[PDB]
RNA sequence: GUCCGAACCCACUUCAGUUGAAAAUGGAGGGGAUGAGUUGUGGAUAGGGGUGAAAGGCCAAUCAAACACCGUGAUAGCUGG
RNA sequence: CCCUAAACCGACACUGGUGGAUAGGUAGAGUAUACCGAGGCGAUCGAGUGAAUCGUGGUGAAGGAACUCGGCAAAAUGCCC
RNA sequence: GUAGCGAAAUUCCUUGUCGGGUAAGUUCCGACCUGCACGAAUGGAGUAACGAUUUCCCUACUGUCUCCACCAUGAACUCGG
RNA sequence: CUCGAUGUCGGCUCGUCGCAUCCUGGGGCUGGAGUCGGUCCCAAGGGUUGGGCUGUUCGCCCAUUAAAGCGGCACGCGAGCUGGGUUCAGAACGUCGUGAGACAGUUCGGUCCCUAUCCGCUGCGCGCGGAGGAAUCUUGAGAAGGGCUGUCUUUAGUACGAGAGGACCGAGACGGACUGACCUCUGGUGUGCCAGUUGUUCUGCCAAGAGCAUGGCUGGUUGGCUACGUCGGGUUGUGAUAACCGCUGAAAGCAUCUAAGCGGGAAGCACGCUUCAAGAUAAGGGUUCCCACAGGAGUGUUCCUGGUAAGGUCCCCGAGAGAUGAUCGGGUUGAUAGGCCAGACGUGGACGCAUCGUAAGGUGUGGAGCUGACUGGUACUAAUAGACCGAGGACUUUCA
């Protein structure tokens, strides 16, 4: 099938803005010495750890 | 289950040795016959000397399914070769014996005469 | 232990199947290794089944285990470093956490790495 | 849940030999003839046992008139007397599935510690 | 208008029986434990006539404060689940009031409404029957095809209701005239004879046989 | 100008492709496979002509008369503007 | 320097076409096929996810051409003595 | 219009008629001749062998079908390019 | 009307509609002994088979069936399939033509495509609204599905009939087809599990194994999915009616089913059964929870910002859910999944050792070892940590 006729600017666009992606939500990280924002359930690219202030495991060597 | 174009071996001494199945008789659209059910038959090989010939359509009943027989009371019985056994238009054989093993769902209160001429009733 | 349910990694079956083993076996190898989210959770069911099983130490169960692994080296680290740390645990010899992901295809990624502490 | 369990435990019973696929096994049925009752045997092959709490069930196999007839029994139905063991069989299959196609010397099967 | 006796069940399973003719019987075990009447409906204030069932084994910490203040007004401990059964005696139930297996005997029909199985979306040979085409004879790439779906230039349009693909399942199935095989009230057990909707561990109405029997 | 069967040559059936991977192919089978075989290099035949185990086939991816340029801005009681 | 090609002929870094030489081991009659050697590659978007559906393979109770324009496709058969 | 052949790759009427095959055969195969409109090198009638030719039958064999189910995959589907 | 294209036969698939009804339901007249029939009405709820021949429609035939209805929908349906027929180029036969060629004569062979924009339709979400914000359970305006039928037994050899023959109205049992759910049973599957085994390469070798060859091929097989499987269903009924049968009864001193009125009367109509359903913007109802925040402008406060309550979402672990959204469960106050432990299922006797045999191998140790989904335990691993949204006494009018 072709399309029949040239769509309209209006249904275009109702169709087209709904093309779109959400933020990324960001946590604080725990660590006391490192504050920065990681992914949830992630480990702090900066600090490189992850779980709450007392476990406070290295993940990533970073 | 028998439908349509089975062939089936022959528990009779009438002389016919295989039969195909034209129809199961129970009503409209119905696909299989099982132990006990009536079918109209063909007769494509018999032995030369007997009193049925090649070709001709008679009815038989269904003893000895290969498929599986389920029972009320949860058993199962099955054989090894599709079996029929010609009537005489009703409810009789027209032979005068019966070969090899016959179900007992034949011995629902219908095929008495068959029960009794079975050689053995399993 | 239990199959995939969905389509397979690596686009087969039998690839799967020696992609889990060599991921295992570099695991076993490393201690740690940053293997993608889904790679990293099919993988470890079976490392930990072949830890379990290097905990107790016969010549029976080396070429049980041998028989996958199949590189003597790592089996000899399994029995005798991994298997050994683990003799207090019930289970749970390896953790598995998040990284990120990949820029090039946005794989989210993940390391898995056996426990290093001792339970008692 | 175990809950089925405890439940089949009130069908299952306790008189049923032991006994593998290979053995030969008469199994008194219990067969009801209008107002009569008598209890037939059916003498063969246990060829299969499909396990399982109360659904367990196997089959045997008879050679009778040129035809081999297979009946499946559950094993704890209420219709079984009693299961008797003859020969206890050597084989090396859980399914003897190959003895349908097998007549003759090539169909027996040995006995255990022979 | 119909008095229908009800109560609330967990599908546990299958097994099977034998009955006193030696038959062999499915039956469905439903662990229909013990409901309590968190609310009842009555003309004067609600409209019509139904008594709420709660059942249902649930957390503390996973019942809010609306829920609660309606089971503290009911004067029970919460419940997980809370269905109505639609009978013209809700009157004769009081508030509180203890529900169990034993509300049904040895023999009576019921019809059991659950969830069914989900199938996700369905082709049309699955989730209608559907005849498809050959799997030869020249069949070009439409083995599982719906065929035609209308007319031509009248009505140049497909009709409302015609069967196509979808989502299959989970949806609210009665299946009638159940035989109850045995009821064990001491432990809420609930053996009926037959196949119930629904998957293990799912919530079963067993209701009193609409049609009373065959 | 035997038989079975790879390479090689072919193109019978089927499925896929059919804005293709491909302006004719791919998968599975299929015919010939010491012969009137197949293939490399170079050469010869040219448009009312060539060549054709002959289908009006083929002659540089559309041949009941190739292509290019020229007569030429051919002509068209026809269609469009 | 490429050269049974990503560098040539196909508009492409195109599942096509392209003449010749060398061409080991085991099973095998074999240059078929399977797994390997000398040697070379991992293929030029990926990561996931049990939807329908299409393509490509696989298996099947009982029946066995009742399919269909037609046994189309598939199955069976298959080798040596 | 002879030999021979004929409802034929030719027969309109036509599913001619009879016979065989099937439980049922507008096709088939053997006959009849009433050859609309066979016929002797545009050859007549036959013919072992041969045929990816056309047609009918038997057997084996099977998801062709009764009646579909399930498995794995390349697309489809979600995310990034 | 369409030639700057409206694709032309039959089958397949999917239906839907009419009634000029094939079956099943009801009724008149005949009748007709009964049994059956045939005919004029009612009635479209459901059902209306499988094959042989032919490209066929048609038609004939075989075997059934309660019956094998007739028609419309571009002679329904090729951006759904089929290409056998038709209607291209090849070739042959007959006939016609001097010939090129022709033939609603025949014969063999013979390319199509389309990633769905709009409406339509099957499903599934996001948003906003439902005059405060929420959580749960609901009413049903309205919508959809379902509606088939046989045989036998009994009434009863009763009624009827000269006999032979053989009922109505009721009662019971067992089926076919259709269909909903379902996996206990049976069957199928099985890219997991166990086992055997061929070729080959490899782990130095023995021993024990691994890769590839379709899961190399075979024998089995739990879970899941499923039908060929097992459970259930159609109904028992109610109301108003069709044809029709009536009661009372005139106009018309009688009569008349009708003019006043009342009663019977069908699988049809509407309910009964099942399912969806307040976007039913008419946005419903019950029960329960949270609460009169803060700061600005302001012009009756108005309205816009900001932090919250009840509550919810994101994120994570999952499946009873699923294309993705969604749905449901769990998230340390925790058994959600994995692992671990035990069991069951499945396979069928591991390695090692002992012993027997020249050897391939046999026996024992030992229902061994292995082992997924199913079951029961167990925080060992991961469900860290956190954010975000979300009322304000909730517009106005009148009543009480
Ligand atoms: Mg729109
Ligand atoms: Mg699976
Ligand atoms: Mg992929
Ligand atoms: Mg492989
Ligand atoms: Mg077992
Ligand atoms: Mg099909
Ligand atoms: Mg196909
Ligand atoms: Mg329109
Ligand atoms: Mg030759
Ligand atoms: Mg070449
Ligand atoms: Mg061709
Ligand atoms: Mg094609
Ligand atoms: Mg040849
Ligand atoms: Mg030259
Ligand atoms: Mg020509
Ligand atoms: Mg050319
Ligand atoms: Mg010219
Ligand atoms: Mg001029
Ligand atoms: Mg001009
Ligand atoms: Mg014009
Ligand atoms: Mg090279
Ligand atoms: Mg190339
Ligand atoms: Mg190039
Ligand atoms: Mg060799
Ligand atoms: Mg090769
Ligand atoms: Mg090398
Ligand atoms: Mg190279
Ligand atoms: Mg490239
Ligand atoms: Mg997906
Ligand atoms: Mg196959
Ligand atoms: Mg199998
Ligand atoms: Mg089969
Ligand atoms: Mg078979
Ligand atoms: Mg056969
Ligand atoms: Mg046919
Ligand atoms: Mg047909
Ligand atoms: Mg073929
Ligand atoms: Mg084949
Ligand atoms: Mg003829
Ligand atoms: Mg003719
Ligand atoms: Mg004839
Ligand atoms: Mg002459
Ligand atoms: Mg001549
Ligand atoms: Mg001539
Ligand atoms: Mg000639
Ligand atoms: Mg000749
Ligand atoms: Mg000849
Ligand atoms: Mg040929
Ligand atoms: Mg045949
Ligand atoms: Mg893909
Ligand atoms: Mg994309
Ligand atoms: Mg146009
Ligand atoms: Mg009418
Ligand atoms: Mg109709
Ligand atoms: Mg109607
Ligand atoms: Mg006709
Ligand atoms: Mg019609
Ligand atoms: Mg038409
Ligand atoms: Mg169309
Ligand atoms: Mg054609
Ligand atoms: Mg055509
Ligand atoms: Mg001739
Ligand atoms: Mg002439
Ligand atoms: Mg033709
Ligand atoms: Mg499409
Ligand atoms: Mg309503
Ligand atoms: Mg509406
Ligand atoms: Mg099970
Ligand atoms: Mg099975
Ligand atoms: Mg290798
Ligand atoms: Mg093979
Ligand atoms: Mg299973
Ligand atoms: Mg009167
Ligand atoms: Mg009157
Ligand atoms: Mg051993
Ligand atoms: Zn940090």
């Amino acid at each position: 099938a072709v399309p029949k006729r040239k769509m309209s600017r209006s249904n275009t666009r109702h169709r087209r803005s709904q093309w779109k992606t959400v933020a990324t939500k960001l946590v604080t990280c725990a660590n006391p010495a490192c504050g920065e924002k990681h992914l949830p359930h992630t480990a702090c690219p900066s600090c490189g750890g992850y779980g709450p202030r007392g476990d406070r495991r290295q993940v990533v060597e970073a | 289950m028998i439908q349509q174009e089975t062939r089936l071996k022959v528990a009779d001494n009438t002389g016919a040795k295989e039969l195909l199945c034209i129809r199961v008789l129970g009503g409209s659209k119905r696909r299989y016959a099982y132990l006990g059910d009536t079918i109209v038959c063909t007769v494509k090989d018999a032995i030369p000397g007997g009193n049925v010939k090649k070709g001709e359509v008679v009815k038989a009943v269904v003893v000895r399914t290969v498929k599986s027989h389920r029972r009320p009371d949860g058993s199962y019985i099955k054989f090894d070769e599709n079996a029929a056994v010609l009537l005489k238009g009703d409810g009789e054989p027209r032979g005068t014996r019966i070969f090899g093993p016959i179900a007992r769902e034949l011995r629902e209160k219908k095929f008495m005469r068959i029960v009794s001429l079975a050689p053995e009733v399993i | 232990p239990k199959p995939t349910k969905g389509p397979r990694l690596g686009g087969s079956p039998a690839h799967e199947r020696i992609i889990l083993r060599n991921l295992a076996s570099q695991l076993f190898e490393h201690g740690r290794v940053v293997t993608t989210v889904t790679k990293a959770k099919r993988v470890r069911p079976l490392a930990e089944k072949l830890i379990n099983r290097a905990k107790t130490d016969t010549v029976a169960n080396r070429r049980f285990v041998n028989r996958t692994i199949t590189d003597r080296g790592i089996v000899h680290i399994l029995f005798t470093e991994i298997g050994p740390r683990m003799e207090g645990r019930d289970g749970g010899y390896t953790r598995v956490t998040r990284i990120g992901i990949r820029k090039g295809d946005n794989a989210p990624m993940a390391v898995i790495e056996v426990i290093s502490d001792k339970v008692a | 849940s175990n809950i089925i369990d405890e439940i089949d435990k009130a069908s299952m019973r306790d008189d049923i030999p032991e006994f593998r696929p290979g053995d030969s096994v008469k199994v008194h049925v219990k067969v009801v003839e209008g107002s009569r009752t008598r209890v037939q045997v059916f003498s063969g092959i246990v060829i299969s046992r499909t396990g399982g709490g109360v659904q367990e069930s196997f089959t045997v196999r008879k050679l009778s008139f040129g035809t081999g007839v297979e009946r499946t029994f559950p094993l704890h139905s209420p219709i079984i007397d009693k299961i008797e063991v003859d020969r206890h069989g050597a084989v090396r299959r859980a399914k003897l599935y190959y003895l349908r196609g097998r007549r003759g010397k090539a169909a027996k099967i040995k006995e255990r510690g022979s | 208008e119909r008095t229908v006796k009800g109560v609330l069940g967990t599908k546990l399973g299958m097994t099977q029986l034998w009955d006193e003719h030696n038959r062999l019987v499915p039956v469905t075990v439903i662990q229909a434990g013990p409901c309590v009447v968190t609310q009842v409906r009555t003309p004067e204030t609600d409209g019509y006539s139904a008594v709420q069932l709660g059942y249902g084994a649930v957390k503390a910490k996973n019942v809010t404060k609306p829920e609660a203040g309606h089971f503290e007004k009911a004067g029970v401990t919460p419940r997980r689940h809370l269905v109505e059964l639609r009978t013209a005696d809700a009157s004769e139930y009081t508030l509180g009031q203890e529900i169990a297996a034993d509300v049904f005997s040895e023999s009576d029909f019921v019809d059991v409404t659950g969830t069914s199985k989900g199938k996700g979306t369905a082709g049309v040979m699955k989730r209608h029957g559907f005849g498809g085409l050959r799997a030869t004879h020249g069949v070009h790439r439409k083995h599982r095809s719906p065929g035609s779906i209308g007319g031509c230039s009248t009505p140049g349009k497909v009709i409302k209701g015609l069967r196509m693909a979808g989502r299959m399942g989970v949806e609210r199935v009665t299946v009638q005239n159940l035989q109850v095989h045995s009821v064990d009230a001491e432990r809420g057990i609930m053996l009926v004879r037959g196949a119930v909707p629904g998957p293990k561990g799912s919530l079963l109405v067993v209701r009193s046989a609409a049609k009373k029997a065959a």
